RNA sequence: GAAACUGCGAAUGGCUCAUUAAAUCAGUUAUCGUUUAUUUGAUAGUCAUGGUAUAACUGUGGUAAUUCUAGA
RNA sequence: AUUCAUAAUAACUUUUCGAAUCGCAUGGCCUUGUGCUGGCGAUGGUUCAUUCAAAUUUCUGCCCUAUCAACUUUCGAUGGUAGGAUAGUGGCCUACCAUGGUUUCAACGGGUAACGGGGAAUAAGGGUUCGAUUCCGGAGAGGGAGCCUGAGAAACGGCUACCA
């Protein structure tokens, strides 16, 4: 959308590209009182004094100084011709826009004055000019573009005759700029040379156009040049406002003959075709008619050659171009069709036939349709079915008022054995569109039907390729018009025997056989084998075809009473995502209930209506009203177990149906009849929780690969013809690769039953709304907790919300393991998870937590955090935690403090928060602080090394493990700095992970290459901080506890990477390892090292 | 009085004129937010449950919650309150207003339908009006259709089919809050510009340091 | 007034602006910018009342939307843009430059200026300070804030600044026997070389200046603006060379 | 492009001198004792992008009445 | 002239900022990802400086009135110390302290159909008398009292109460 409705202001923004799109060239489509055209002393001098008035640019003023000293008259022009031109080109390549407008104007009038002798200057003037155009492209001036191309059209108008004598060389001078990859540059140069083309005479036209054809085949790669020649000849015919002219039809004659030459490029033929299309779109038929006459003339001339394909191509474009609104005579075209057909005595034939069936008049079609269909039946025999498919998608009602089915039957009688895979490919496709009742009515060849029946008789089935052939012959065998039931029977029980576990292909093909049934024991056998063949729509369609064909008699009533589980299995079928298969199951179950008895209820009928409602925002309130209505009816009415299972699995189908007002309706509905049946729905919701993370594989049968595809038509540029050829070529690709297209369209008609990922969250919302039954069993959801999923965070959060909404929380299945996982996720960094963990932990009722409920709540809060810390985490103060209450609530405090340490110090605020955490750490108690250290070491591990000695179990140098390592050594540094003299060290909680971390840093330095810059940077930082806290803890504790146990191990981690080159590495400034060594060589007990 | 009854689920609403006084005596001494029994009102609302949502007095003065008095009152109203639309920024004018305690002086009492009873109401429960506007934000439409994160929305855009004479047409809103490659280019320029400025500042600082070091060496 | 005013009377204008009493009741109140109020010039009064190229606000407004003129390379689209003394005015379609500089008549004065002279501009450093993170910097008389200058420079110092980079071309100190322009006062515009400076601790320091006719006068340091050396101006000077006569 | 939300203005202009006798005003200060929306010039490495809404609008209303409004 | 500019330390904050914005166009790449980079301008944003400001603050200057000589200090009048408040200094206010301060060189209080000035008239000058009134400054918008928003109002073609 451009700017169509002009606003009132005087000043639009008018971007450069819009300026380009609006710009045109031709001064003859313009005009003015030109000063050079107005005063007739000299044109160059008139323009020069005019621009000496106008321009004030230093480039032009120096130029004007030189030239106003040089020339003052036309003999002075004729004398100093060269020097003034060299100064012109000097300033031209001096490149000043302010001078570029007037200098281009003086260039134009300088040529207008110097005409016939200018060409020697004019050639390198072309060179410097197109250089200046490239300079403007580097620049961004629509004004400069306009000036340059106006000057170009000027020089063309001035020097026309010599250039129309020497035309093809002038084309060559601009070809690199015509083939330049800018559409608007090509467009402007096309307008200028298009003026020249409309000027040029016929001999030079044919010569130049033929040379353009050879230049096209030379640059066959380039498309911008191709479209440039398109718009060139297009504008050459277009030039006026609405009407092409006699010079335009002369050009049409020249191009038509030069392209109807046998050596002409078919790419140029398509170029001509698009030129014709554009001219037909532009001009009116009153201007167009003599061109049509010259066209028919040249067709009747060069109608007999080897380029019948070429004339067919251009005629296809002529028929397609717009309609009969520009076509004078479909009868003249009909005559040319007869001529071309007699001269031929394929693909484009089919396309032209279809476009004629669409586009022509019915008063011509009532006579030529017989000749057309006999032509098609004779010549394009294998292409007849492709053509008839395209014609039925193009204009079916034309042929249906006419005799499509009759000629189709004649084609089937004449040939049915050659492309019978294409025959099904037609007759499979016609089933979906319900505008084809004539086609589903039409008859078939009798030899063909009986041969399909005899192949069915002699059929071996024990291969999926045999399944393919049987299903193929069935989908042909639809319209058998014979009693085929007892012939279906033995093959049917043969499938049911040979395949216990069917393919989806097996179910689909046997359901097609159920469709092949037209007009008992088949019903008996399908009631035997439906348990295997449940979930497939083609099965359900043929089954419902059977049931609707049948009539409710009493022997069938006896048999249906004998068969008990049909309707419960159909409820299990109602539990499916596909609304189509759920409604097919609906109407099937209704018809089966009619055959059985008369218990057909309002709930079933109404929910059929609900599935029949389409989904719009206007129908959204209607649908939700309907869901509330049927849920209220189900809650009010007394229920069988059958109808309860029905209603529940149908509501869960509506859960799968993917629509928000429906989700609101079912969330309104289900919490009132989960009381009615809270047992089956426990399996339904739990299945959704196990829904998609389990695999969903839909492995179908795949045929062998067939490479059938061709560029059956030329490449177009007009986008509507492009769409048409794309459609025809797609249908041709299918019809060539008839095999896999039968396969894929079967899947396209099979239908989806894959569940959304969101259905797990929907079950989580159901579990929120219904906590008691989740509180009842708990045994199947306990594995999800104790496996820790990976589920989504919102899934985990709404699960934790269900955990808080649980009532009998201590008497759940594994209460203490739940408490363990609760404590872990409380220590987790995500504060929302910490909140929900404390909600479940306070659902856990113990009087000390009921005491300090709001205390830990405001501890969880952010803006009361440090104040709460200074208030009741302070020793010997008000609200200080008592002895036994401290003993019993201590791990919770360490978990929340672990999270509030696990926050990253992104700013001074979070930095100060972490600082206050570690700074209130020194006051609690020795084993509690050591337990915080135990949790910090517990987020890490050392049992690898210490189940070994010093060997890595698995080479896990991962970013996650080393970021937990660097967080650990960072809080180690901070705790060292804030509890230098007083803190307790534990070899299991403090010592082993630290040497574990420095050894990990050395291993991720050595074992990997230097290409992991971030891993090696974090390796350097980890070694830095580890040796830092090493020397820190060494100076901080000294001799306060023993050192002999870990002595050899820490000496090993000293002597492995460092003592080889500690003198070479640590000499610039004293390293922490040097300080460690000096504390060793100073403290007498550390002299062993 | 006029009981403007509104079912928000259907988005339906109607009025019901009341002449007798006994359901009004059921109504008496209450206020906004409090609930009532439709059977205690009358027969047709059997089992129905409502809640007081508002009213206007016999002079037109609306009820307003917060004030616990069954009369009118001149409250110095401020910007972000009901019953008031300031024509200027920060405008706070005192206005007379009927209070929240239910009096008989109500020309209109307006009730919302909380719980449906048994019998269908013609204006409210029988039919509905679907909503005027679907959401405009991209994640909003994602939540609405349950659109996956991989799924685009421009294929799921709600389009209104309008018709002007014969030129049938459609309407579709601008998808606000939509990530584009143009947004990616914007972010890219932001990052590149910040890094470029950092390099330029570092270079100018190093050069000026070189200058002053030379000057001090002189 | 309960705030600032958007309004400027005819007679409320500074006298040097040379604007008549009769073609308006109002003068265009200049917007805020580099220079202060009375020693500036709006661009519309510059163009219409001196260059005469436009005659109406709609005209000069259309020109500003036409994006022609760049002051120190930067275009303004403000009509009442406060153009002050020693300014570079760049005219693209007419291909000119202009130094705005005081008149011998005490007025302002346009100067026809070439591109090389327009490439730089002059500035009286008025305050050198040390900014945050210990960064040294200066602010000029025209409000140019320049980080990291030459340390030898002090306050009130003349500096040649290339406008094209906005960078310190070079500087000129404050010595006796330097060529000085006088910006304000009764004797403003009278270019002369400084005799000396009578300095007062905390007081308005007076300055003795002798010009080419060996004429001596005394102004204040605020009016004092050093140009260059003796016979060495860094700029081109207009006719009269800032010399008062009878 | 109505409306509506958002932005800014609406602390100038125009009118009058009631009041006010070191008060203003004037000249002359100075703020190293203050803030400054705005102009201008510099100035910041330290998720393929959440959510809440509400107007405008649709729909039911009040009154004698206002640039009144209520419910949804 | 400075506890200044500026730098360092240790913490602090119902913890501020460090772009989840937009328009025009669309290039360069290349692992052919719909992956990577890239222009123009538009808004916003921390700090500093500017500009426009405003708020305080010094010297010097008022008409008549002694049948107006003492005046101010409970209730701040004068000075001190501490706090508050402010955008800040400050009795501005509060406490706790000292008894001050002005005046016949006229304090004080009273009169002023007294808005201040540039300017206007007049004489030869000295002077005299005006100046609501085109510019500037300040004040006000029936008058008492008070307030919101906003950088800016004690606004009044804003709001609250009184009286009329």
């Amino acid at each position: 959308q451009r700017q169509t409705t002009k606003s009132s202001k005087r000043y639009r923004y008018s971007s450069f590209k819009a300026r380009i799109d609006d710009l045109k060239i031709e001064p003859a489509r313009n005009l003015e009182k030109r000063v050079h055209d107005y005063v007739e002393s000299s044109h160059f001098l008139a323009s020069f004094d005019q621009w000496k008035e106008i321009n004030l640019s230093a480039k032009f003023t120096e130029f004007a100084a030189e030239i106003e000293h040089d020339v003052q008259t036309l003999p002075q022009i004729l004398y100093h011709d060269k020097k003034i031109f060299n100064s012109l080109v000097s300033f031209i390549n001096f490149h000043d826009e302010f001078s570029l407008q007037p200098l281009l104007d003086l260039l134009a009038q300088f040529c207008h004055d110097l005409g016939p002798d200018f060409l020697k200057f004019y050639e390198e003037a072309i060179k410097t000019l197109i250089n200046l155009l490239d300079a403007a492209i580097e620049f961004e001036s629509s004004n400069v573009f306009e000036w340059g191309f106006n000057c170009l059209a000027y020089i063309f108008k001035y020097l026309s005759k010599f250039l129309v004598k020497k035309l093809v060389l002038t084309c060559d001078l601009l070809i690199p700029l015509l083939s330049h990859s800018k559409e608007y540059l090509s467009r402007f140069s096309a307008e200028a040379l298009s003026f020249l083309v409309r000027k040029c005479p016929v001999s030079n036209l044919r010569e130049f156009v033929r040379s353009v054809f050879e230049k096209l085949e030379g640059d066959d790669e380039q498309t911008n040049l191709y479209e440039g020649l398109l718009i060139l000849f297009t504008e050459s015919m277009t030039s006026t406002q609405e009407t092409l002219h006699s010079k335009a039809k002369a050009i049409m004659s020249v191009l038509l003959h030069e392209a109807l030459t046998k050596s002409s490029p078919e790419r140029s033929v398509s170029l001509l075709s698009d030129i014709w299309m554009n001219i037909s779109k532009y001009a009116s038929i009153e201007s167009l008619l003599p061109v049509y006459e010259v066209m028919y003339q040249d067709f009747n001339d060069s109608l007999d050659a080897t380029n019948i394909d070429r004339i067919l191509k251009v005629l296809t474009t002529i028929v397609f171009s717009e309609s009969g609104r520009k076509i004078p005579d479909w009868n003249k075209i009909t005559i040319l069709i007869e001529r071309i057909m007699s001269q031929s005595e394929q693909d484009k034939v089919a396309f032209l036939f279809a476009l004629f069936i669409r586009n022509s008049d019915v008063k011509t079609l009532t006579l030529f349709h017989q000749k057309l269909f006999n032509y098609a039946l004779t010549n394009i025999s294998d292409c007849f079915l492709e053509f008839f498919q395209f014609a039925l998608r193009l204009s079916y009602e034309r042929v249906f008022s006419f005799n499509g089915l009759k000629f189709l039957q004649l084609f089937l009688k004449k040939n049915w054995q050659s492309q019978g895979k294409k025959i099904a490919l037609f007759f499979l496709e016609v089933d979906d569109k319900p505008e084809l009742q004539k086609v589903r009515e039409v008859n078939f060849p009798e030899e063909f039907i009986l041969s399909i029946r005899d192949f069915f008789v002699t059929a071996e089935i024990n291969d999926s390729n045999d399944l393919f052939e049987i299903y193929w012959r069935a989908i042909i065998f639809k319209y058998s018009k014979l009693q085929n039931t007892e012939i279906i029977i033995p093959l049917l029980e043969r499938i049911f025997s040979t395949f216990a576990s069917p393919d989806n292909f097996t179910k689909d093909m046997v359901g097609t056989l159920l469709k092949i049934y037209r007009k008992n024991n088949l019903l008996k056998t399908i009631l035997d084998n439906y348990e295997n063949y449940k979930e497939s729509l083609n099965f359900l369609r043929g089954w419902n075809k059977l049931v609707s064909n049948l009539h409710p008699s009493e022997s069938l009533k006896g048999l249906m009473s004998h068969y008990p589980s049909l309707l419960l299995s159909l409820t299990d079928n109602f539990m499916l995502p596909d609304g189509k298969i759920r409604y097919e199951t609906l109407e099937l179950m209704k018809t089966l209930m009619i055959l059985q008895g008369m218990q057909v209820p309002d709930l079933l009928s109404s929910c059929m209506v609900i599935e029949e409602i389409p989904l719009t925002l206007q129908n959204a309130r209607d649908l939700t009203i309907r869901i509330k209505n049927v849920g209220a009816e189900f809650g009010k009415t007394k229920t069988d177990k059958l109808v309860s299972s029905f209603f529940l699995k149908y509501l869960f189908g509506l859960l799968t149906v993917r629509f928000s007002p429906v989700w609101t309706g079912v969330f309104d509905t289900l919490p009132n009849v989960y009381t009615k049946d809270e047992a089956l729905v426990w399996k339904l919701v739990l299945s959704f929780i196990k829904l998609p993370d389990e695999n969903q594989n839909l492995d179908y049968y795949q045929p062998l690969l067939e490479d059938g595809a061709n560029k059956v038509l030329w490449d177009s540029s007009v986008v509507r013809l492009r769409d048409t050829i794309d459609t025809f070529s797609h249908i041709w690709s299918k019809y060539s690769t008839q095999n896999t297209s039968i396969i894929s369209t079967t899947i396209e008609r099979r239908g989806n039953t894959t569940y959304p990922i969101l259905i797990r969250n929907q079950a989580l919302k159901v579990m929120l709304s219904i906590p008691q039954v989740a509180e009842n069993h708990f045994v199947d959801i306990a594995p999800f907790v104790y496996n820790d999923f990976s589920w989504t965070e919102v899934d985990r959060n709404v699960f934790l919300k269900t955990l808080s909404k649980f009532k009998n929380i201590k008497n759940v299945y594994s209460a203490t393991e739940l408490h363990d996982h609760l404590m872990v996720l409380l220590g987790s960094r995500n504060t929302d998870v910490q909140k929900l963990a404390l909600d479940a932990l306070l659902a856990y009722k113990n009087p000390t937590l009921n005491k300090y409920r709001d205390n830990l709540k405001n501890l969880l809060d952010d803006t009361l955090f440090k104040d709460e810390i200074t208030t009741f985490l302070t020793e010997n103060g008000s609200q200080s935690i008592k002895a036994e209450d401290e003993k019993v609530v201590m791990p919770y405090v360490l978990r929340i403090f672990f999270g509030r340490a696990q926050v990253p110090p992104t700013s001074g605020q979070k930095r100060s928060r972490k600082i206050a955490v570690i700074s209130v750490l020194p006051n609690f108690k020795k084993p509690y602080i050591n337990d915080f250290l135990s949790l910090a070491s517990e987020r890490l591990d050392y049992n690898y090394f210490f189940g070994n000695s010093h060997q890595i179990n698995s080479s896990k140098a991962t970013l996650k493990t080393i970021r937990r390592m660097t967080g650990f050594v960072n809080i180690v540094n901070s705790t060292l700095s804030v509890l230098r003299t007083n803190f307790p060290l534990h070899t299991n909680s403090v010592l082993q992970p630290l040497i574990y971390s420095i050894a990990m840093a050395y291993y991720v330095l050595d074992t990997e290459s230097t290409e992991e810059v971030h891993l090696r940077k974090m390796a350097s930082n980890l070694r830095q901080q580890g040796l830092k806290c090493l020397s820190s803890v060494f100076e901080f504790v000294g001799n306060t506890f023993d050192w002999s146990t870990s002595m050899e191990d820490i000496y090993a981690v000293v002597v492995k990477p460092r003592i080889s080159h500690f003198s070479d590495e640590n000499l610039q400034q004293p390293s922490s390892l040097l300080r460690l060594f000096l504390y060793w060589a100073h403290n007498p007990s550390l002299y062993q090292f | 009085m006029k009981l403007n009854i509104s079912y928000p689920v259907n988005g339906s609403q109607k009025t019901f004129e009341i002449d007798d006084e006994h359901r009004i005596r059921v109504f008496f001494d209450k206020r906004i937010g409090q609930e009532v029994d439709g059977e205690a009102v009358g027969d047709e609302f059997k089992g129905y449950v409502f809640k007081i949502s508002g009213g206007n007095d016999k002079q037109g003065f609306p009820m307003k919650q917060g004030v616990l008095l069954p009369t009118r009152i001149k409250l110095l109203l401020t910007k972000n309150v009901s019953c008031y639309r300031p024509r200027r920024d920060g405008e706070r004018k005192r206005k007379s207003v009927r209070g929240a305690i239910v009096g008989p002086d109500l020309a209109v009492l307006a009730l919302v339908i909380v719980k449906k009873g048994e019998q269908e109401l013609e204006g409210l429960t029988d039919t509905t009006v679907p909503k005027r506007l679907g959401p405009k934000r991209a994640n909003n439409i994602r939540k609405f259709f349950g659109l996956s994160k991989e799924d685009d929305v421009r294929d799921f855009v709600i389009r209104r089919e309008v018709t002007k004479g014969e030129k049938t047409y459609t309407k579709a809103p601008k998808i606000q809050r939509l990530v584009t490659p143009q947004r990616l280019q914007r972010k890219r320029h932001q990052r590149a510009l910040k890094v470029r400025n950092a390099q330029a500042q570092r270079e100018a600082a190093a050069e000026y340091a070189q200058l002053l070091a030379k000057r001090l060496s002189e | 007034a309960r705030g600032p005013k958007k309004h400027l009377k005819r007679l409320a204008a500074p006298h040097h602006w040379l604007l008549d009493k009769l073609s308006g009741c109002y003068a265009p109140r200049p917007s805020a910018g580099p220079h202060k109020l009375r020693e500036s010039l709006p661009l519309i009064v510059f163009l219409r009342n001196r260059l005469k190229y436009a005659l109406n606000g709609r005209e000069v407004k259309a020109i500003l939307m036409q994006r022609h003129v760049k002051v120190d390379g930067k275009v303004r689209t403000d009509t009442t843009y406060p153009a002050g003394f020693m300014d570079v005015i760049t005219l693209d379609a007419t291909n000119e430059n202009f130094r705005l500089v005081y008149d011998v008549k005490g007025r302002f004065a346009v100067h026809r200026i070439t591109d090389e002279e327009a490439s730089y501009k002059l500035g009286k450093v008025k305050k050198v300070q040390l900014g945050k993170k210990g960064v040294p910097y200066v602010v000029t008389h025209d409000g140019r804030t320049i980080r990291y200058p030459d340390p030898n420079i002090k306050v009130n110092d003349t500096v040649k600044i290339d406008l094209a980079s906005g960078k310190i071309t070079d500087f000129i100190k404050f010595d006796a026997g330097k060529l000085v322009y006088v910006t304000g006062g009764r004797n403003l515009g009278r270019i002369g070389t400084i005799v000396h400076k009578e300095r007062h601790d905390g007081g308005f320091d007076l300055v003795h200046i002798k010009d080419s006719l060996d004429n001596t006068f005394v102004t204040r340091l605020n009016n004092v603006f050093v140009i260059g050396e003796q016979g060495k101006p860094y700029i081109s000077l207009p006719k009269g060379k800032g010399i008062k006569l009878s």
